[PDB]
């Protein structure tokens, strides 16, 4: 767990994380999802505390899919983005709180909009144009504000994160392994296979 | 502020042979430099042909012999008068110390009989319950000293057949009651003169099919 | 270590055991505890062993030069105060704790000095970490006008009290007797009341049990 | 988790051919400072056992309170209170033994260190250890605090293995006892010159006795030394 | 706590609360399931006393378990809800800690074994 | 350690217990501590045995080479030389000391000094773990100008109160006296002042 | 951080029918991390033998240390250095870094080639000598070579089954601690010849 | 401990060390560090030795219970994610556990999972854990491809774990070997170091560090 | 400063340096020589403390070029490598020690062989045929203990030292931005420019 990305642009949100996972001096894995699908049109990339990540997000995971059986009905990102934060608001004042930074990105088919948000281990929500957590901030955020233009198209979003991409692999100390990148648009989600 | 454990020193082994098992241990119980029993015994018939010593802290030895004591009773009372076999005692001895895995026992526990078979069995647990049969076991504070004399008398390691180049190894066979019985008073002398906890006396249980035996020697008293 | 220093009538008697310990390993059995700083000065040390060797040797060697340079048999107040200002001028860090007595012009004497550098007279001392057994043995038994055979059984049994009852002593017994008008008379291995009982086997292994990869002469001539 | 306040020092006891002997002084020290005089550490429970106690006195007061309670609770329901069914040494003992250890693995010792001594129903010679930690040990002679590195010494002298039990009488037992205890008044800087001396025989039975004084000690020879090395006056 | 043995044993054998329980089923609206060879129906009943309802908000009588399973009834359509939120809930669950959906046959034991524990559970018909 | 320095009509009386101790053990219970500075000038040590004496032994020295060049010293000056070493390296010491001496023109004099190293001039001193005890015992009892014999009586029973409630006093009254007539040592074992 | 126990050794001497021998493995290593299986802690100065266990560095510094006083001493002296006086030596220097001091275990073993006695002796870190009749013991597993010395060795042993003995000693002791063994050398010593011998052992 | 489970063209390989140390004490050299949970499961455990023990010891139980309420035998990711739950509850008490569950189902194929004591679960077809995993994982990675033969797989884990062995303090005694296929898994035997280390370097030529 | 490694072959030493300077969470340089030249047939490659390892190999190479000039003669590499351990070994108990670790590769002119010697901060020293500091001993030298043989050609143990660099990059958790490789031989020194 370290580097989770993401790009807000016109029509859909980009998610990008990062593939290594690490224990000590020994990358024990270089093909990690970082991500779980929350409901068709949302998706949710985490970085943090080992265990307490994939423990948090198969939990929300599993609220969001009840919640979909129930109503027989698709929540909006933000109204998910909203009970993720309480989730996290609750546990930071826990015996043991979850270490879970997340990033939400989904596509609103109500509003036809796509949103990202992003949630630290705190409860602190923020919907943004794009976001990161951890170190990786320190240079996408900068990269970003010179070359992120609102009214992107997905291609055009995909060469931005390259080039964020690119500038952790070549500043970032630890080998990360590449990324994972995930596409939240109108027809739900899907994985580029070659990045 | 309040230090719950202790240090009662002493030292214990455990070796099996094939139609029969030894647990030894000497008798000295100390506090620091202090002598506080020239014999007190730590070694224990529990029942169903199952000898027990818990050497460390002394007063979590006791509890735990005094428990698993307990728990041979009430194996008799849930299953018909079963007797316990040394495989089961084990088992049940690592769920007694794993119970406690956040406020362990502080002892080394052997256990010492006969297997199904007939066979000579010792059993060795770590304080917290992480078991293991084997043919010879050493424990406690003079441990370290016995452990290798151990491996290369009983079986017989880094020892080769003469003149071949060593390429053969010593073959390894069972080793008699009279035989064993020399290599734990031999163990036990040595760990004395060496080690300042372990001294006063000695005693070994030895188990056969026929039941529980016992054997003292007198050990130097400084 | 247990060490003491017991006056009689025309002089003094210091013992001490031979144990030397590493944690509670028995490192030595039988090391010599007695120093002798001049012919009639002897010092009995506990604590840090190298210390005790060290700052003995080191006010031997200065005493001598200071007699050679007086023309005078030494004293044993010269040696009580060159040690105590050496020990107090390290602060405690030279773990010494010596028990001082012999005979010189002035008669006989008897001092401890601890490592701090603070010194003590009496007719009966006692140092080292059994020396709470030796004392109950001194404080039970002394008395005023003890002859040289009541002093030295005097002195030999409360080091045989520290011997049994301390873990930090055992092993064998050594003395020092300082009358005055006679040469001082060094009693190494005064007695001998812990000897090794004879093993049960003989471990002489048969040649060639080992292996061996390499042999080579070694060459230690110019 | 505690510290202990009001202190008692050594308790020490051997056996003898018939019985035990058992002996503790009168002080409840309060640190440096000598508080209390009047304090007695040996509580006999019935009239063949006798618990002698040392470490916090608020909890021996506390031992005190359930060993007596323990009598009252015996006689319950029991017409052979008095007899066949009378609390024996290792009945007061096992109890005590088991608080003891039930009260360290709750992290609230009782901060004490106990001699239970006494003679049993079929004659045998009781005597046994129990402290804070809950640890227990039996031997021909027991003592607690400075009782084990000074007295232990001595009484081992008399009684060096079980054997050395069958010769040893009343007599040289009590004599050993009472010289232990001026020893410690010589140098246990936390104890007193009286104490209380208790015995339990299998014939004469329980013998308790109090304000006994440390007797024919040695001063005298103190006139004599001078300075700490080269002064002569 | 509320403690009483509502379901009870009556001299013939017979436990009445959980036989009436059965008259409750037999009172409600049909319900119907065929299975064929590549699929199941599940054929439901809706009494015609009720007119002026609005069929787009009305509770449907056949309830999606999960994406694969579905569950309809016939009695009391009050308890019907508390069965098909636990199923729904286990069903979640299962999925959490085998990382894979529930069978049928799993399903209808875990609904089963409710419906059973209200049966010899006190205060509770 | 329980010590006392009392002036009185004939000169000045120095008083001490003779107990050592390693935390509760007592490794010394014959000790001396009154200890000779000069001829009629001593001292009173309490606090670390290695520091006092190491402290006495150089103020002897100073006090023996001012003798050789000046002639007997005060107690004035032996109190001095005291409180240049305790002052000077206070933070390595652990020595409260009583100084008394007899002067022909002053005659008994006392002085004390604390662990700071400060020099108080006093007509009797209490220092020591077991003077605590004492304070109110003292202060009611002490007059000015006793007798020799009231003196003795005056410490005896002073220290045997100290030595009764303080662990860390105990064993005999030792007592020197100081006078025109010369240096006497004096005694008192425990089954004379105990049950005072 | 505990200098005596990062890189890890053990060096045993024991004495026999006019005959001494000294024995150490040869592993050097970082903690857990194996370094290096040729490392030797034997070294001699003309007839005398000095083993060294503990920290590696000090072991190199003290063994160029010892080279370099006993070349003086024999310029000087004209005649090699005896055992006794050889034992003296490393006492002295060791107690001279008192408050700074070494992190070793030497073990001095040799004949007088005067009297012809066997001669063995250790030291702690701080120089105190420690002589013995039987044998010494020095390193991590010191408690195993203890336990294995004190059980196997008998006096007047003859040279050939002297070996066997100290050979049997080392590797058990050797194999029931972490931070010792990866091979192991023997060096039988007789008055006018030494005999070295490399042991096979179990490499793990 | 070193231990390592690969999946390769074959099915599964694991190997296993057979040491246990208190500190730098040699405990054990005959340790068992694969627990044969059922006749298609294998557990490695690397770390505390009780806590390893016990709890995996324990996980068979569970799935003995699953088989008898489901008839039918628990899928290796459902085994895996018993542990892994369980640990998770204990997160922060102290347990020491690196576990790796090898096993073969219909659904699944050759499946290995490892399982830490902070959480951690990971899907994967080459591990390595224990304080010599690095050491197996250069002679492992380097000598690495799918193709391998069963004969060839088995040996690369037994060189592997001798390879740490050899390097780690705390790891040694025996290599033990297993091979899991879709008939389940097979013993393949214990292999003393103190003879496999020199039959090993005298064939295979290797080992030139150390004096031959 | 972390990676480096050393191979001793038949007729030659090589040294590989990873070429990575970090601080912090920034890559400063990823073109750094880990190494500096002592005589024409010996080398050093160093790592440890920043500051420490460049201040320590210039001084030794001063004392080692100023031995030169005034005897005019090249050292052995076991005379230079015991006067390196000598410093470090001085330097341990000083008020702040050298924290440096130091592989010496040199080719002896006399004996026609070639040496490789690794001493760490504390002034440990060992003559090996393959050696690393740091964390890359852990995966390189069970690697070598399978693969390395002594009469290995030059290219054999470039191929051999591509296998090393290729396990690090795989399983080290840091990106080290690879290696500058040097061969020493009785020709001297020379950089592999292609690796
Ligand atoms: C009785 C026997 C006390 O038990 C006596 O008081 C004797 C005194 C006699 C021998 C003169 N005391 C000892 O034997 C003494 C006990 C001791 C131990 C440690 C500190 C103080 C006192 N033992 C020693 O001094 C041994 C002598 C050996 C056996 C030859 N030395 C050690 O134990 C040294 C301690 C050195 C030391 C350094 C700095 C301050 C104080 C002491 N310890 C080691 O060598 C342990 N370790 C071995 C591996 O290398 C790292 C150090
Ligand atoms: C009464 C008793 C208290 O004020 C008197 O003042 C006497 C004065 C006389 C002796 C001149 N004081 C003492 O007896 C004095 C009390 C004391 C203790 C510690 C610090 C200051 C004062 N006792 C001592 O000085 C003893 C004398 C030795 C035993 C002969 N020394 C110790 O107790 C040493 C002192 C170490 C020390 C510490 C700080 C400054 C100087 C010296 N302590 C130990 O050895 C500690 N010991 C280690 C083993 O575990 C038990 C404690
Ligand atoms: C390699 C060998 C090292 O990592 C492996 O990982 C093996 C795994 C095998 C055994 C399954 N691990 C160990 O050998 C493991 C290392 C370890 C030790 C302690 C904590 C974590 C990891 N060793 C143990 O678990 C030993 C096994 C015994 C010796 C058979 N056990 C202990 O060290 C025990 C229990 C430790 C403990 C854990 C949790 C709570 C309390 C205690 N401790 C002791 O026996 C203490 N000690 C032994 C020496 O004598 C004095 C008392
Ligand atoms: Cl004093
Ligand atoms: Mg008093
Ligand atoms: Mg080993
Ligand atoms: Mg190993």
């Amino acid at each position: 767990m370290d580097i989770i990305l993401g790009i807000r642009v016109q029509d859909s949100v980009i998610l990008a994380s990062s593939k290594a996972v690490t224990r000590g001096i020994s990358v024990l894995k270089d093909s990690d999802d970082k991500t779980r699908q929350l409901s068709p049109h949302t998706l949710m990339s985490f970085a943090g505390e080992a265990g307490d990540t994939v423990q948090f997000a198969e939990y929300i995971q599993a609220n969001i899919q009840l919640y979909s059986i129930r109503e027989d009905y698709e929540l909006s990102p933000q109204a998910v983005s909203s009970f993720v934060r309480q989730e996290l608001a609750k546990s930071i004042r826990s015996r043991r709180p979850y270490q879970v930074n997340v990033l939400i990105g989904g596509y609103d088919k109500k509003k036809n909009k796509p949103e990202l948000y992003q949630i630290d281990y705190l409860g602190t929500k923020v919907e943004l144009p794009y976001g990161a957590h951890g170190y990786s901030g320190f240079y996408t955020f900068s990269l970003l504000d010179h070359h992120y233009r609102p009214d992107m198209t997905t291609e055009e979003g995909l060469d931005l994160l390259k080039l964020c991409v690119q500038e952790l692999e070549k500043r970032m100390p630890m080998d990360f392994k590449g990324v994972i990148v995930k596409i939240v648009d109108k027809d739900g989600i899907r994985q580029v296979d070659d990045f | 502020q309040f230090n719950p454990y202790g240090d009662n020193g002493g030292t214990i082994l455990g070796i099996a042979g094939e139609d029969f098992a030894v647990l030894a241990g000497d008798t000295r119980n100390i506090t620091d430099y202090s002598i506080n029993s020239r014999y007190e015994p730590k070694v224990f018939d529990c029942g169903d042909n199952i000898v027990m010593s818990a050497n460390g802290f002394a007063a979590d030895g006791d509890a735990l012999v005094k428990r698993f004591k307990n728990s041979v009773k009430w194996y008799h009372f849930d299953h018909n008068d079963k007797k316990l076999s040394i495989n089961s005692a084990a088992r049940n001895i690592q769920h007694l110390l794993y119970g406690k895995r956040f406020f362990p026992y502080y002892v080394h526990t052997i256990i010492a009989g006969l297997d199904e078979d007939g066979k000579g069995a010792v059993y060795s647990f770590d304080p917290v319950g992480s078991y293991e049969r084997e043919q010879c076991r050493a424990g406690g504070a003079a441990a370290s000293l016995i452990m290798p004399f151990l491996d290369n008398q009983v079986n017989f390691k880094n020892q080769y057949e003469p003149g071949t180049n060593g390429k053969v190894k010593k073959p390894l066979k069972y080793l008699s009651v009279e035989e064993v019985i020399k290599l734990v008073r031999d163990s036990f002398t040595s760990a004395t003169e060496r080690h300042i906890q372990v001294g006063d006396g000695l005693e070994i249980l030895i188990v056969t099919k026929d039941g529980v035996r016992k054997e003292f020697y007198e050990l130097k008293r400084d | 270590t247990t060490i003491v220093g017991v006056k009689f009538n025309n002089g003094v008697v210091i013992a001490a055991d031979t144990r030397s310990t590493q944690g509670p390993i028995v490192a030595d059995k039988n090391c010599a505890k007695l120093h002798r700083i001049s012919p009639k000065i002897w010092c009995a040390g506990a604590g840090t062993a190298a210390d005790t060797e060290a700052v003995t040797q080191l006010i031997g060697s200065n005493i001598e030069l200071h007699s050679l340079y007086t023309s005078r048999e030494p004293r044993v107040v010269s040696a009580l105060q060159m040690l105590k200002q050496h020990l107090f001028k390290y602060q405690g860090h030279i773990g010494a704790y010596l028990i001082v007595a012999g005979v010189d012009p002035t008669g006989s004497h008897l001092f401890s000095i601890h490592a701090h550098g603070s010194t003590d007279v009496g007719y009966y001392l006692s140092l080292g970490s059994g020396s709470l057994a030796a004392m109950a043995v001194l404080e039970s038994h002394w008395k005023q006008d003890l002859t040289k055979e009541e002093a030295i059984k005097l002195a030999s049994d409360a080091i045989q009290a520290g011997i049994w009852n301390d873990l930090g002593s055992g092993s064998n017994v050594d003395v020092c007797v300082m009358e005055i008008g006679k040469d001082a008379e060094y009693l190494r291995n005064y007695l001998t009341p812990n000897v090794r009982e004879e093993k049960q086997k003989s471990y002489k292994f048969p040649r060639g049990t080992t292996a061996v990869l390499k042999e080579s002469i070694v060459n230690i001539c110019d | 988790t505690q510290q202990p306040i009001v202190t008692g020092t050594s308790v020490i006891s051997m056996k003898y051919d018939n019985g035990v002997i058992i002996a503790a002084d009168n002080l409840g020290s309060y640190g440096s400072l000598l508080r209390f005089n009047g304090v007695e550490r040996l509580i006999p429970v019935g009239d063949n056992t006798v618990v002698g106690i040392s470490g916090d006195i608020s909890d021996m007061q506390h031992i005190e309170r359930l060993l007596k309670d323990l009598v009252t609770e015996n006689a319950y329901d029991n017409p052979l209170a008095d007899a066949e069914e009378a609390l024996e040494p290792s009945y007061i003992f096992e109890y005590l033994a088991t608080v003891m250890y039930q009260r360290r693995s709750k992290m609230n010792p009782l901060w004490n260190a106990i001699i239970v001594a006494g003679v049993q129903s079929n004659g045998d010679q009781f005597l046994r250890y129990v402290n804070l930690l809950g640890v227990t040990y039996s031997s021909p002679t027991l003592a607690t605090g400075f009782g084990a590195h000074m007295a232990n010494p001595l009484l081992r002298k008399v009684v060096d293995r079980e054997s050395d039990i069958p010769k040893t009488t009343v007599q040289v037992a009590e004599e050993a006892i009472v010289n232990a205890m001026r020893v410690l008044y010589y140098r246990d800087a936390r104890s007193s010159r009286n104490f209380s001396l208790a015995i339990i025989d299998k014939n004469t039975g329980l013998t308790f006795k109090k304000n006994l004084q440390v007797e024919n000690m040695k001063w005298d020879f103190a006139k004599d030394i001078k300075g700490y090395g080269t002064q002569k006056i | 706590g509320y403690d009483r043995a509502l379901s009870i044993f009556s001299p013939d054998g017979h436990i009445f609360q959980v036989e009436y329980a059965l008259e409750a089923v037999k009172r409600g609206t049909c319900a119907v399931g065929v299975k064929g060879k590549n699929c199941v129906v599940l054929g439901c009943e809706r009494r015609s006393t009720l007119k002026l309802q609005d069929t787009r908000i009305t509770p449907s009588k056949v309830s999606k378990i999960d994406s694969h399973v579905v569950l309809s009834f016939s009695g009391l359509n009050a308890d019907s809800r508390i069965l098909i939120e636990k199923a729904r809930v286990e069903a979640q669950s299962h999925r959490l800690t085998l990382e894979d959906p529930v069978t049928v046959e799993y399903l209808t034991r875990y609904v089963a074994g409710v419906q059973q524990r209200y049966t010899q559970s006190g205060g509770v018909r | 350690t329980s010590i006392m320095a009392v002036t009185f009509k004939d000169g000045v009386i120095l008083g001490a217990d003779s107990r050592t101790t390693t935390g509760a053990y007592i490794a010394n219970r014959v000790t001396d501590k009154l200890t000779r500075v000069h001829d009629k000038i001593w001292c009173c040590r309490s606090g670390s045995a290695a520091d006092t004496q190491a402290i006495a032994d150089i103020v002897q020295y100073h006090l023996e080479l001012y003798t050789s060049q000046y002639g007997t010293p005060s107690t004035e000056t032996a109190a001095s030389v005291f409180k240049e070493l305790c002052y000077e390296n206070k933070d390595n010491l652990t020595a409260g000391i009583i100084v008394a001496g007899y002067d022909d023109k002053n005659k008994g004099e006392v002085y004390t000094i604390p662990l700071g190293g400060s020099v108080h001039k006093l007509p009797y001193a209490i220092a020591g773990s077991g003077s605590t005890f004492i304070y109110g015992y003292c202060d009611k009892n002490f007059r000015e100008n006793m007798s020799k014999e009231e003196t003795v009586d005056f410490i005896k029973h002073s220290l045997s109160q100290a030595i009764k409630w303080d662990g860390s006093s105990g064993g005999v009254i030792r007592m020197v006296v100081l006078t025109a007539a010369g240096v006497e040592r004096l005694i008192f074992y425990p089954d004379e002042y105990e049950q005072l | 951080s505990d200098p005596s126990s990062i890189n890890g050794g053990i060096v045993v001497a024991m004495t026999g029918k006019d005959c001494v021998a000294i024995a150490c493995d040869l592993r050097l290593g970082s903690q857990s991390l194996g370094v290096s299986n040729k490392f030797e802690k034997i070294f001699h100065y003309g007839h005398v033998f000095l083993g060294i266990t503990g920290l590696a560095t000090d072991v190199t510094t003290l063994n160029e240390m010892f080279r370099y006083k006993t070349n003086l001493y024999k310029l000087k002296e004209e005649r090699a250095i005896e055992p006794e006086t050889f034992t003296q030596l490393v006492s002295s220097s060791l107690y001279e870094r008192r408050f700074g001091p070494y992190f070793v275990g030497p073990v001095v073993a040799g004949i007088n080639s005067k009297s012809g006695k066997p001669f063995i002796a250790g030291f702690d870190l701080i120089g105190c000598i420690d002589e013995a009749k039987d044998f010494i013991v020095s390193g991590t597993a010191s408690d195993q070579l203890f336990g294995m010395c004190e059980s196997l060795y008998e006096p007047n042993l003859e040279p050939e089954d002297l070996f066997e003995t100290i050979s049997q000693a080392l590797l058990n002791a050797a194999d029931r601690d972490a931070l010792s063994g990866w091979g192991a050398v023997v060096y039988i010593i007789k008055k006018d010849e030494v005999v070295k011998r490399y042991l096979k052992m179990r490499q793990d | 401990t070193t231990t390592l489970a690969f999946r390769f063209q074959g099915g599964i390989i694991v190997a296993v060390d057979s040491r246990a140390t208190a500190g730098n004490w040699v405990a054990s050299q005959t340790v068992k560090k694969v627990i044969e949970i059922n006749p298609f499961l294998l557990g490695t455990v690397a770390g505390g030795a009780a806590d390893c023990q016990f709890w995996e010891t324990w996980l068979g139980s569970q799935c003995r219970l699953h088989e008898l309420r489901e008839k039918e035998r628990i899928s290796v990711a459902a085994a895996s994610k018993i542990l892994s739950n369980l640990v998770y509850q204990y997160k922060g008490a102290g347990l020491s556990m690196g576990t790796m569950i090898c096993g073969y189902t219909r659904k699944e194929g050759p499946t290995i999972y490892y399982v830490d004591s902070d959480g951690t679960r990971l899907k994967g077809d080459i591990f390595c854990v224990g304080s010599g995993q690095t050491f197996a994982y250069g002679v492992l990675d380097s000598n690495y491809k799918w193709d391998l033969s069963v004969e060839d797989a088995l040996y690369l884990g037994k060189r592997s774990i001798l390879a740490a062995a050899h390097r780690d303090a705390y790891s040694g005694g025996s290599v033990n070997l297993y091979h899991v296929t879709e008939d389940g898994w097979i013993y393949h035997g214990n292999h003393d170091v103190g003879e496999l280390f020199w039959k090993v370097k005298e064939e295979e030529g290797s080992f030139n560090n150390v004096i031959g």
